[PDB]
RNA sequence: ACGGGGAAUCAGGGUUCGAUUCCGGAGAGGGAGCCUGAGAAACGGCUACCACAUCCAAGGAAGGCAGCAGGCGCGCAAAUUACCCACUCCCGACCCGGGGAGGUAGUGACGAAAAAUAACAAUACAGGACUCUUUCGAGGCCCUGUAAUUGGAAUGAGUCCACUUUAAAUCCUUUAACGAGGAUCCAUUGGAGGGCAAGUCUGGUGCCAGCAGCCGCGGUAAUUCCAGCUCCAAUAGCGUAUAUUAAAGUUGCUGCAGUUAAAAAGCUCGUAGUUGGAUCUCUCUCGGCCGAAGCGUUUACUUUGAAAAAA
């Protein structure tokens, strides 16, 4: 779940990693 | 700089400063006054035979001087006006290589056509590059012997498999002597590469050798060594080593006719009792059994690259009887220590020094920026040493030469000696720190057993029980002083005599000062832990030591910090406070240190190796 | 002084940014439709097409009764015409713009021995051309981006002395003849 | 110290086990660090960076293509 | 800083480079003076001096590679002491001789152009898609492969006779013969946190080693270090360093800013500079009505013409 990990894991040392991720869910192909 | 004027005439100035000095010491080899220019050559892959080549660039004037099994003659071409020398030896003869490729001024090597050189040949490269190398030129033997497409390839089949020995040069090929004749040219304008050890010291080559005894019982007596002089100016209450029969003091020198000038008897200086110096080397006054030692020395050895000194503490014998001469340090290198606490008997027999640098820049300033009364180089003079057995001569009609080099003073005495290391990666092998090794620290050979340690600035040092591969380590050995630069080589025997090389360096600075230390570490096991406390099973035993090493500071494996705070079992354990909370996977261990010397097994003869082949 | 010339001149550009998504995705599927091998093959169409885009966009400020306008305008249709991507009824200088990559793509050798049928997949026509089986009304042609003019569409076959339309057989059958 | 105007000068020995194919007194090609003169970020005023040891590459020495000629 | 013709980049405006093969200048180690000649202040001429430096029998003699090669030195930094006057042209008394001018090879990943490293077919898939079955499932209809499944057909790279090329050779082009199944005749260079395409997979290390242009990573579960696998980008090429151009409307003419972010002179006078309000609708003495000659106060502007080296 690209969605639980971006809002817990915004913050952390990973955000731009689950931000990467739930643009690849969002956006699609 | 200022203006255009002032800045064209200070890049004159400059462009003076550096072109004259370039020139001061271009005069060092091979003028019209002519020190003969010498020139060894060695073929490396074994195909190649040496006779092949040398009858080709024989013919201007050839003069043979007949030497044991090798032909090492001398040439003068006039057309050119210059005195070239030509020595030769074979690849992998540890013997006649390294004794007069040490004095040579040029090396020529000869591969072959195929290949680039042979397993044999790669090992007598790999000493001659860690001694210091000369000038040094490619060539080869085999390329018109090929077709007249298939030597445009043979070069560029070549030229790629030399690069990782030898980065860029061109390679000059051998089949006429109207190739040879752009050789010669290409040997004489070269950039002289200036072997740093050879320029403060008086060297010489054997030319020909001569001896009659004193005595016959006692087989020793007085050589005619003859030979030009190459170094600097040749005092006469100097010493005089012979690189691999051990060092001597000479009675005698005398300079007869140069019996090869280039364009075509009296006595000047002898040795009185004042000047020279005394020779002693102290102070006067005060199958398979082995193959069970080797599998263990892949595994002891192995003990080591993944535990640093983790050793068994003794359940019998108490722990202030077992480890009482160590102490516990608080800062490996911000610790005080007494360099001379507990000198051994063996340190009552060594020389020391005041200021090592200091007494070097003065010892370095005479031979150069003071002229002394001996005999100039570029001469032939003959010598008359004092005592040396007659075992020198016979192998000289063997063929391989004797060199002889003078001495600075206070170089035959016996001091502490620290070099720098680096093991060869040919070998494999797993050397324990108190092994008995080949030494050829800058034109000596000897035997000697070194204590490994590490290269840090700090004035203590950590010992080193084994040999590693990548870190750069110290040996550390009694020996004969030579004053730095000097290059080393280590060597060993393997079997049937054959020396392996295995490690390579230079030399530091010779003093008894360096604090090599041997470490031991005593490993423990926290089992009861508590909010920063700790319960140690299995470190100590009794529960009187644990007072004895409290003062003694305490590690962990993950970096904490701690000691040692009460003792609480009969049995062996203990309460120690620490800053962090120990974890559950830790191994508490303590640190034990003391001071270490090196092993008297010191001993100037060395036997003379095989031809080095594989196996 | 020396009697060579050193006029050259590239024939690719690189795009500004290097790694965008539908960038790439749009000129793999470019490479995979026309059997082409790398990028640059791309990057080529696209810059001839830059070249033809740009000298229309210089003609179309001129006034329709310009001498150069009239003269180069008219020599920049029959090209296009003539190498078979325009058409004859659109010969204004307006629908130059509306050419595009594929037009230009599909007018190479490679294409055409595909298109003909001398081939059965686009990456078989590379070969075919490669290995020198395919002549042009007499010529052997031996390169795949040989963009094929309108009148040398009729006349494109297989190369008399190949084994595939000559007959004289190859390496591989006559070794099983000799072992046969 | 460099050979063409006698200045000093501390680069940096970029990857790991890469100051154990150096001894003292070895010539060093020494590039820019990337920054143009100035240093870069970790590293306090150091602007440059080792690029080849005794006429040998580093990467040649570090992937272990070559060997440390002495 | 030799100058131009030009070169790189560029929406438009611009910016920077131009030692370098064409034109023009200068100079032959540094200044100076001459002879000869149509032409030189000439250096593959001479005479001096200053600086280097060769031989010498010690009295003397001879020098000038910023020509082609080659050497040393310098440096981050640059090729052969090769062949020929056959080409292009030049000089001479000359259809004939000569030319390191120039041509031809060699070295050459400076750089630019084309372009291999596989294609195809039959099977099988617990692969997809198209027609039917409610669905199981029925098919050469179209595609795909972590099939190291089988199978012949095609071919260069090489090896190599011959021709051709050339002064003579090479190279390419053309042809014999051999030449591919892990077609081992193996494609590399950087990367996988974000900028920015692509793994919070596994093992090791544990603020160490090290990575990282920037932000940041590493203190025992490291998406980032050292490696294995896998994936990505360009691809016979790809990293790094430095100069420079765009990005930079962060030098701004187009086209920036100035209360508080960097910034309006303390105020006023003032010469140069810069900028300045309305207003004004072709003819005389001659030649065969058509040309001369004059203008009108002088210009800026704009349009045409002719002149602007080739590359």
């Amino acid at each position: 779940d690209p969605y639980e990990d971006f809002q817990e894991n915004w913050n952390t040392k990973h955000s731009s990693g689950v931000t990467r991720e739930l643009m690849r869910e969002l956006n699609g192909g | 700089e200022l203006s255009r004027v002032d800045q064209r005439h200070r890049a004159s100035q400059l462009r003076k400063q550096k072109k004259e000095a370039v020139l001061a010491e271009k005069r060092q080899l091979g003028g019209k006054d002519g020190p003969p220019h010498q020139v060894l050559v060695v073929p490396l892959h074994s195909r190649i035979s040496l006779p092949e080549a040398m009858q080709l660039l024989q013919d201007g004037t050839v003069h043979l001087n007949e030497l044991g099994n090798t032909q090492n003659f001398m040439l003068l071409c006039p057309r050119l006006k210059h005195r070239w020398f030509f020595t030769s030896a074979r690849p992998g003869d540890l013997h006649v290589v390294l004794d007069m490729a040490k004095v040579a001024d040029t090396i020529l090597f000869l591969l072959d056509p195929l290949e680039g050189w042979d397993s044999t040949g790669d090992y007598c490269l790999s000493c001659l590059f860690a001694q210091g190398l000369p000038t040094y030129t490619l060539a080869v033997q085999g390329i018109s012997g090929l077709p007249l497409k298939k030597q445009i390839d043979t070069r560029k089949k070549l030229s790629k498999a030399v690069e990782k020995r030898f980065p860029h040069d061109k390679l000059l090929l051998l089949d006429t002597q109207q190739e040879a004749g752009m050789l010669l040219r290409q040997l004489a304008n070269q950039k002289q590469q200036h072997l740093a050890f050879r320029d403060r010291r008086a060297y010489l080559f054997a030319h020909a050798v001569d001896f009659v005894p004193s005595e016959e019982n006692n087989l020793v007596g007085t050589l005619k060594i003859s030979g030009y002089v190459r170094g600097q100016t040749l005092n006469v209450n100097r010493l005089l080593h012979i690189v691999g029969y051990g060092d001597f003091q000479m009675k005698q020198i005398d300079a007869p006719g140069d019996p090869f000038p280039l364009n075509p008897k009296v006595l000047m200086k002898a040795d009185p009792g004042r000047q020279e110096s005394l020779q002693a080397e102290v102070i006067p006054d005060p199958d398979e059994e082995a193959e069970a030692k080797m599998l263990e020395k892949y595994k002891q050895e192995r003990l080591e690259e993944m535990f640093p000194d983790e050793v068994d503490t003794p359940r019998d014998v108490a722990a202030r009887i077992r480890f009482q001469k160590y102490r516990g340090l608080k800062s490996f290198r911000t610790s005080p220590w007494d360099p001379k606490e507990n000198l051994p008997q063996d340190y009552a027999r060594i020389f020391q020094f005041q200021n090592f640098t200091n007494t070097r820049k003065s010892i370095f300033k005479e031979v150069e920026e003071k002229e002394v009364e001996g005999a100039e180089v570029g001469w032939y003079v003959t010598l008359h040493v004092s005592e040396v057995p007659v075992s020198v001569v016979e192998c000289f009609r063997q063929g391989t030469p004797l060199i002889a080099f003078s001495l600075l003073p206070h170089e035959q005495k016996m001091s502490v000696l620290n070099m720098v290391v680096r093991r060869d990666p040919g070998n494999t092998e797993p050397v324990k720190a108190k092994e008995e090794l080949i030494f050829h620290c800058g034109f000596r050979r000897f035997r000697a057993s070194p204590l490994f340690s590490q290269h840090t600035a700090a004035d203590k040092h950590k010992l080193q029980r084994f040999l590693t591969a990548d870190m750069a380590l110290v040996a550390t050995v009694y020996a004969p002083i030579t004053f730095p630069p000097a290059s080393v080589l280590l060597f060993k025997q393997k079997s049937n005599g054959m020396h392996s090389l295995i490690a390579t360096g230079h030399l530091m600075s010779v003093d008894p000062d360096r604090m090599v230390i041997k470490r031991v570490v005593l490993s423990g096991h926290p089992f009861k832990i508590f909010t920063k406390m700790a319960v140690v099973r299995y470190m100590f035993f009794n529960r009187e030591d644990v007072l004895w090493f409290k003062p003694v500071e305490l590690r962990t494996k993950w970096g904490r910090r701690g000691h040692i705070k009460e003792p609480l079992g009969t049995h062996g354990h203990m309460k120690c406070s620490f800053d962090g909370k120990l974890k559950s996977q830790d191994t508490v261990l303590m640190n034990l240190y003391k001071r270490v010397f090196p092993k008297w097994t010191y001993d100037p003869y060395v036997p003379e190796p095989v031809p080095w082949l594989k196996s | 002084p020396v009697a060579r010339s050193w006029v050259c001149r590239k024939t690719y550009v690189t795009p500004r940014r290097p790694f965008e998504k539908s960038r790439l995705d749009q000129e793999l599927k470019l490479i995979g439709e026309y059997g082409l091998r790398n990028k640059r093959e791309v990057w080529r169409v696209k810059f001839t097409l830059a070249k033809i885009r740009k000298a229309a966009r210089e003609l179309l400020t001129l006034d329709e009764k310009d001498p150069r306008r009239l003269f180069e305008g008219n020599a920049l249709l029959r090209r296009l015409v003539r190498i078979g991507v325009l058409d004859e009824g659109k010969m204004k200088l307006d629908y130059i713009l509306g050419l595009k990559i594929e037009d230009f793509l599909e007018r190479r050798l490679q294409t055409q021995v595909f298109k003909l049928g001398l081939a059965k997949s686009i990456h078989h026509a590379r070969v075919l051309i490669r290995q020198r089986h395919i002549r042009v009304r007499k010529q052997v042609v031996n390169i795949p981006s040989f963009i094929v003019r309108l009148d040398s569409q009729k006349h494109i076959d297989f190369s008399l002395r190949s084994p595939y339309g000559g007959g004289r057989p190859g390496r591989v059958k006559r070794k099983n003849a000799k072992k046969g | 110290q460099l050979i063409k105007n006698g200045k000093k000068i501390t680069a940096f020995v970029p990857n790991d086990g890469c100051l154990n194919f150096i001894e003292e007194n070895d010539e060093v090609l020494v590039a820019g660090f990337g920054r143009k003169g100035h240093a870069v970020g970790d590293i306090p005023g150091v602007r440059f960076k080792v690029v080849k040891v005794a006429n040998v590459s580093l990467l040649a020495l570090y992937k272990g293509k070559k060997e440390r000629p002495r």
